[PDB]
Parts: C-alpha cells; sequence; structure tokens
RNA sequence: AGGCGGCCCCCUGGACGAAGACUGACGCUCAGGUGCGAAAGCGUGGGGAGCAAACAGGAUUAGAUACCCUGGUAGUCCACGCCGUAAACGAUGUCGACUUGGAGGUUGUGCCCUUGAGGCGUGGCUUCCGGAGCUAACGCGUUAAGUCGACCGCCUGGGGA
RNA sequence: CUGCAUGGCUGUCGUCAGCUCGUGUUGUGAAAUGUUGGGUUAAGUCCCGCAACGAGCGCAACCCUUAUCCUUUGUUGCCAG
RNA sequence: ACUAUGGUUUUUAUU
C-alpha cells in the first residue's frame, strides 16, 4: 500500500539473509519487507538530517538515473541542495581539488552562454561552446555551486551506484539510503525499508526529505 | 609545533629510448613531538624538491597515540609486507637502541626510550611504514579499568 | 538439417550457419566460462521446448 | 601415480551416504620392510601388415648430414621377464580442524501445502570466478599458498657434480 | 696536434602525431592509469565511451601566396569616342 | 622456394 507496486513477491532466491531485522516473515516461500514501519524507521532519521539541514549543512542527493534526475534538477530549485546527475568521474570526492578545474570551466561556459553576444554566430560562434556544456553538465551540472565535501549523501539506487559508497565512506560521510529484502548494508548509515523499484515512490520520497531540507531556510 | 625527519634520500636510474634517465627520491616523517607522526615517500627532479614531494606525503594522514613515560602504553606489532616490526616498553629513561628506521619515526613523535627491532627485509620505507602499523596497533589509556594491572 | 538432400544433388551446399563451428558447439573455446554463465543472455534454454 | 577407452560374458578391486546396530581408543604417521611404468632399451622365444630410426636412391642447396620422395632394419605387437626411467609437471608428502559468497554439473541421502514443463535441505566428488589473510610477485582462496596440532624425508650460490 | 679537452655550427624519419606535467587512483615500489580502446581526420583534430580530469610542446591558425569583382595608385608606362 | 655472416672494448647522476 506503501506503492512499493511491486511488492506481491516474488523470486525465493532473491533475499540476503542478513535483511531478518527488515522483513515481516515469508509468504509463498518469498520473504517480504516490513511497509508498516517504513515512516516510523524514516521520522527516526529525519532527526539526524535535520539536524544538518537546520544548520545549512552542505546535502548531496543522487539522482543519476534520468527519470529521477527529473525529480531533482528543478524540482528542488527552491531546497538549496546539491546532486549528482550522472557521472561519478571515478573519484569526484576524493579528488575535488583538481574537478574545481572543470567547475571553473563550467562556469566559464555559463558565464558565456547568458552574455548578450551568444545570439551572434548560432552555430560558428555557439557550437564549440555548448558542445563542452552539454558533457560538463552530465557530470557536474547539480554540485557546481557545493564548493567542497558533502555533511551527508541521500541515495535511492545504492543497488548499482556503488561509487556512491565508495567515496562517502571513504571520506568518512553518513550515507542515507533505502533498503530492500536483498540489500547488503555496511558502508551505509541509515536505512529504511521500502522497494528500489519504479520512480514513482522513490521520487516522491526523495520530495518528501527536499521538504525537510527547504525547511533548514535556503 | 611542527618537526620535520629526513630518513634516506638517494637517486634513481631508469629506462627511455635507448638509454637513461636520472631523478633524486626521498624518505620522511613529520610530527608533532607529543602524539603524532605522519609517513611520506616522494620522487622528484632536484633533491630538495624531492624530499619537499614527501614531506606532503608526511602530511596527508598523520597517527596520533597516548605515550606513556615517553615511551609505549604497552607492547606492540607493525607489519608491512617482508618487514616486520616490535617494540618492547623501556625502563629507567634509557634503552634507545634501535636503529633510524625505526628511531626517527618515534623521536619526531616524543618518545624518548624505546626497544624497537625489526625482523625479515630491511627496505627502510617498508620498516618505517611497519613502524606507523606498529602506531596503528597502539591503544589509548589507562580508562577502562577490566584488568587488575599490573 | 544442412544438407539432408539425399539421392540426386547440384551445386555446392558446404557453406552454412549454425551448429558446428560457433553458434553453438566448437570454436571460441578460449572464452570458455562463457559457454555457461551467461545465462540468458547466451542460453535460450530452459525446458518446456526442445529441451 | 604411470595411466586406462573399443562390442559381449564370467570373475573381481576400491569409493560414498542416512537411521540404527557392535567392539570400546581397537586409531594416525612411519627409518628400514613389501608392493606398482607412460616410453625407449635389454633378455628368452615369436611375429612383420602399418610406420620407421640407421643405411641406400633422387632432389632442393654453398653443402642439406633436414623438410620433400621411392625403399627399409631394429623397435612398436605378443608369452612374458628385468629395470624402476621422465616435463612420473595439474610442481600441491600423510593425518586433524576452523572459516565467506556466486555461477554450474554429478552421486548418495532425506524432505516438499511439489498446480514446476519440478523444487529444496544435507553428505561425497567437482569446474571456474571471488572476500579475508599469506607471499617479492603470480596468485592460493573452505578441495587454500589463510589458521594450527601429530609423523617421516628435503633445503642453505653457480662453473666443476 | 687535440671532434674521446669544449662551445658554435651540423645529418634524418616527416613535416610523422607524438613527447611531457599536477592531482587523484592503482602497486611493495620503478611506475602505470591518463595519452590506451571504438570511429572520423591531414591531425592526441573532433566524435563515442569513460578511473581519470585538465595542461605545456607539436597539430590547427597566424604569417604567406594565387584566381574573381569593387575600391585605391599612374611616368621616362597605358589608350575608347 | 631460397637468401649466410658481423670479435673485445666504447654514455648522462651537477651543490
Amino acid at each position: 500500500m506503501l506503492k512499493a507496486g511491486v511488492h506481491f513477491g516474488h523470486q525465493t532466491r532473491y533475499w540476503n539473509p542478513k535483511m531478518k531485522p527488515f522483513i515481516f516473515g515469508a509468504r509463498n516461500k518469498v520473504h517480504i519487507i516490513n511497509l508498516e514501519k517504513t515512516v516510523p524507521m524514516f521520522n527516526e532519521a529525519l532527526a539526524e538530517l535535520n539536524k544538518i539541514a537546520s544548520r545549512k549543512g552542505k546535502i548531496l542527493f543522487v539522482g543519476t538515473k534520468r527519470a529521477a534526475s527529473e525529480a531533482v534538477k528543478d524540482a528542488a530549485l527552491s531546497c538549496d541542495q546539491f546532486f549528482v546527475n550522472h557521472r561519478w568521474l571515478g573519484g569526484m570526492l576524493t579528488n575535488w581539488k583538481t574537478v574545481r578545474q572543470s567547475i571553473k570551466r563550467l562556469k566559464d561556459l555559463e558565464t558565456q552562454s547568458q552574455d548578450g553576444t551568444f545570439d551572434k554566430l548560432t552555430k560558428k560562434e555557439a557550437l564549440m561552446r555548448t558542445r563542452e556544456l552539454e558533457k560538463l553538465e552530465n557530470s557536474l551540472g547539480g554540485i557546481k555551486d557545493m564548493g567542497g565535501l558533502p555533511d551527508a549523501l541521500f541515495v535511492i539506487d545504492a543497488d548499482h551506484e556503488h561509487i556512491a559508497i565508495k567515496e562517502a565512506n571513504n571520506l568518512g560521510i553518513p550515507v542515507f539510503a533505502i533498503v530492500d529484502t536483498n540489500s547488503d548494508p555496511d558502508g551505509v548509515d541509515f536505512v529504511i525499508p521500502g522497494n528500489d523499484d519504479a520512480i514513482r515512490a522513490v521520487t516522491l520520497y526523495l520530495g518528501a526529505v527536499a521538504a525537510t531540507v527547504r525547511e533548514g531556510r535556503s | 609545533e611542527l618537526q620535520e625527519k629526513l630518513i634516506a634520500v638517494n637517486r634513481v636510474s631508469k629506462t627511455v629510448k635507448g638509454g637513461r634517465i636520472f631523478s633524486f627520491t626521498a624518505l620522511t616523517v613529520v610530527g608533532d613531538g607529543n602524539g603524532r607522526v605522519g609517513f611520506g615517500y616522494g620522487k622528484a627532479r632536484e633533491v630538495p624538491a624531492a624530499i619537499q614531494k614527501a614531506m606532503e606525503k608526511a602530511r596527508r594522514n598523520m597517527i596520533n597515540v597516548a605515550l606513556n613515560n615517553g615511551t609505549l602504553q604497552h607492547p606492540v606489532k607493525g607489519v608491512h609486507t617482508g618487514s616486520r616490526v616490535f617494540m618492547q616498553p623501556a625502563s629507567e629513561g634509557t634503552g634507545i637502541i634501535a636503529g633510524g628506521a625505526m628511531r626517527a619515526v618515534l623521536e619526531v613523535a616524543g618518545v624518548h626510550n624505546v626497544l624497537a627491532k625489526a625482523y625479515g627485509s630491511t627496505n627502510p620505507i617498508n620498516v618505517v611504514r611497519a613502524t606507523i602499523d606498529g602506531l596503528e596497533n597502539m591503544n589509548s589509556p589507562e580508562m577502562v579499568a577490566a584488568k587488575r594491572g599490573k | 538439417i544442412k544438407v539432408r538432400e539425399n539421392e540426386p544433388f547440384d551445386v555446392a551446399l558446404r557453406r552454412f550457419k549454425r551448429s558446428c563451428e560457433k553458434a553453438g558447439v566448437l570454436a571460441e573455446v578460449r572464452r570458455r566460462e562463457f559457454y555457461e554463465k551467461p545465462t540468458t543472455e547466451r542460453k535460450r534454454a530452459k525446458a518446456s521446448a526442445v529441451k
């Protein structure tokens, strides 16, 4: 009823035996998650994230797949947060002092494409500028204004974006994630039971904590 | 109270197209004379610039320990590859002893007497970073009170 | 079912696709575990039809 | 271990598991001791199709003592015997025990609310990746090169040996 | 006399597309990754993809040279009524 | 197809 619309269940050889404290029993040989404690567990973690928002601490969201990028790239434009659009550059946070060179270039292309002269020669002066912009926004198009390291990281695809944990947990940063019956949590600190499938309820959940970050008055 | 120690510095040789090229390399430690030390290695053109690249590595991370009587809280073991280091605490203000590849790492952290020994292979970078692994092996206080002593 | 014709015959009919050397016996043996591990990407069967 | 295949029959060695039965530490390893060749060879006696060292004939070539090619002995085969030979190299002496996952196959043994054209436990075998940890490095990786007890051999430059 | 005291000057591949840094990572380190891999190009030029991102030297362009037309310059040169 | 051979010694580490 959380929708969570994949919850039925399916696949007897899907779950991870490590997930027992998140399990609601078995049903037709499938181990099933608890969807009635989701908000009680989220509220328990909200108090820890809200301690960062109430100090305007730098919060990084992951929305690295296109249907979730469209739920953070402009939907959070009143929340003053930062996001990952697609790439992690193999070390975007463990080498940020060098990534800075292409952040400066991204801003150099923003200031060129917002200049009044940008209407002149819509191919012969524009194309070579907009080409590098379409690259650099796919890397840095949500982190350009972050100016340093995260205080916390929030993810809704930790089943594949493992590099997020490999960077965050090497730097000491606490990760907030959603978990499914097959999850294997170690480098993540805050975990809430649900599903990581579809887009609607995971982007609506990301939009519900985006309000917690907006209540930090930025 | 920043202090730095050079342990070793030498030249290196390398193959290139039809010949060789020479460059400089250093082994250093940096500490605060009261609780911490960091370790560095570095290669460069010009010898002072190679040493400086190693000092910047020694500032990239430091290990911070609770020294007791200018010596060790308890005995410790450190390992890196073939280089094994062991240290017994020292008594009566004496007992120093131990070569530069152990001693220099400790005389920069505030240690005055220590009965350190190295075993296996004696590559000094491995011995120094095994002494650092032995400093990751030391524990803090004298607080938990789980043993009668002593 | 490549050749299948008995008795009268004309022209070449030696060069065929599927079975004997690729798709899916002989050749490519240096790939080894590529014959098992990729499962549904390289193996259709599964039972219910032609074993 | 070396290895061993073809078809049929008789005889016949060793492995592996579950719930019980039986002795009641009867066990493990082992200097010496007793045993076992893929091949080539030799020894006593046979046998010669196929192939072929050696040697001949002809070519190629500086020459061709090699490849090509017309022949061909020993050997291969057998009743066997002797030897202990090797990359006998899948480089892992023999026993005991703890630990982390996956993809796959086989063989026991026990189960299944078997709507499966099958599924799941739990032993033995067992291929290939892969986490810890060990090694200089490859990698080993629960069938360990991790961890740690029992027994018997071996090692401490090469030329010379 | 000394190109086995030294400078200054000097072959050629080829005008080939490569040589070389900082930071991060990876390794016990020399180092490697990067600059490799896929295409397009004259080209490390661009595109594709991206544990690498950027950069200096070379590439490009500059400079230079030729055709068309307009404008400019004309004696001891030129010429349409 | 064929087409062999080339002695010993001879470089860069700055204070």
